[PDB]
């Protein structure tokens, strides 16, 4: 099964304040495992999933120092961004970073990731070759030229291919008691009265992990994009997710309708219909 | 540039009157990250509301899950009230037990 | 363990 690791970092300034706040969050296979936040009393990286209390005094200490180093890097960059965009002081601003590595089921590097955004928008990103940069904005060509001239790419390429891949392998052995596991959806259909002679069939999928899931309704073979009603997949808040798709139906005709649930955890898709 | 929060209000487990549950207010796709989420029972601020940390998705927009313990009765209404800079006024969305 | 950044913006 493939694997991954990410650090999502952010720095935010507001018009009141003297300094921005910097926050970092680490993820293994998309589950949060570490976090740092400059608003805290004692800013430190903290373990975020039972399996990270393993790392000793040295880990947390050394990662914390890196975090205070990122924070200054982010402070100086906001300041520079403000001038690149000719933004007068008096606004809120955001700079965000995503970094890390995807592994194949063989545990080999599949793809490195380095991307940045400023005010919510793509600012500069490391291309998949880990050699060249994409930066769209006129204002960003400055940064892209400083980074090319300074060999930045070859540095991040080293971290993406070496230290990143390595520490993920390590974190992968350390918690091999959860980190592969998928929870399959349990699905059911509920019956709701609606407009005269018409009811709502609402297919629920519940209890599943990871979040990616597809729900579909058919009228004897024909998929209903016609105005189906779904909700965005949502956290149950116990680590599992929920989704539902509903359709309006002729009253009585409610067995020409089947709900299918597609999910990676499943032996095969579920097939479902209202059952009174 | 501002992205307007999207809001779902929903219980953790299928709701049943008399049985304790958790009510969630999941607030997504917003920017900038500064935001205020209150949950409301019968039109009044609920006091012990849990609030997940700052996170952001791969499209770079932020999201937050606020939640609180509750026991549904057939008479009470619940709602999530969300104040954010992309909206002139606070946005309230009511809990629907069938959703 | 997370990147440590190089040249600033």
């Amino acid at each position: 099964g493939p694997h991954s690791m990410r650090y999502f970092e952010t720095a935010v300034s507001r018009p009141g304040l003297e300094e921005p706040r910097y926050i970092s969050v680490g993820y293994v296979d998309n589950k949060e495992f570490v976090r740092f936040d400059s608003d805290a009393e004692n800013p430190r990286y903290e373990p975020r999933a039972p399996w990270m209390e393993q790392e000793g005094p040295e880990y947390w200490e050394r990662e914390t120092q890196k975090a205070k180093g990122q924070e200054q890097w982010f402070r100086v960059s906001l300041r520079n961004l403000l001038g690149y965009y000719n933004q007068s002081a008096g606004g809120s601003h955001t700079l965000q970073q995503m970094s890390g590595c995807d592994l194949g089921s063989d545990w080999r590097l599949l793809r490195g990731y380095l991307q940045f955004a400023y005010e919510g928008r793509d600012y500069i990103a490391l291309n998949e070759d880990l050699k060249t940069w994409t930066a769209a904005d006129m204002a960003a060509q400055i940064t892209r030229r400083k980074w090319e001239q300074s060999g930045a790419a070859e540095h991040y390429k080293a971290y993406l291919e070496g230290e990143c891949v390595e520490w993920l392998h390590r974190y992968l052995k350390n918690g091999n008691a959860t980190l592969l596991r998928t929870d399959s959806p349990k699905a059911h259909v509920t019956h709701h009265p609606r407009s005269k002679g018409e009811v709502t069939l609402r297919c629920w999928a519940l209890g599943f992990y990871p979040a990616d899931i597809t729900l579909t309704w058919q009228l004897n073979g024909e998929e209903l994009t016609q105005d189906m009603e779904l909700v965005e997949t949502r956290p149950a808040g116990d680590g599992t997710f929920q989704k539902w798709a509903s359709v309006v139906v002729p009253l009585g005709k409610e067995q020409n309708y089947t709900c299918r649930v597609y999910h990676e955890g499943l032996p095969e898709p579920l097939t479902l219909r209202w059952e009174p | 540039i501002q992205k307007t929060p999207q809001i779902q209000v929903y219980s953790r487990h299928p709701p049943e009157n008399g049985k304790p549950n958790i009510l969630n207010c999941y607030v997504t796709q917003f920017h900038p990250p500064h935001i205020e989420i209150q949950m409301l029972k019968n039109g009044k601020k609920i006091p012990k509301v849990e609030m997940s940390d700052m996170s952001f998705s791969k499209d770079w927009s932020f999201y937050i899950l606020a939640h609180t313990e509750f026991t549904p009765t057939e008479t009470d209404t619940y709602a999530c009230r969300v104040k954010h800079d992309s909206m002139a006024e606070p946005k309230t969305v009511y809990w629907d037990r069938d959703m | 363990k997370g990147p440590a950044n190089f040249a600033t913006m």
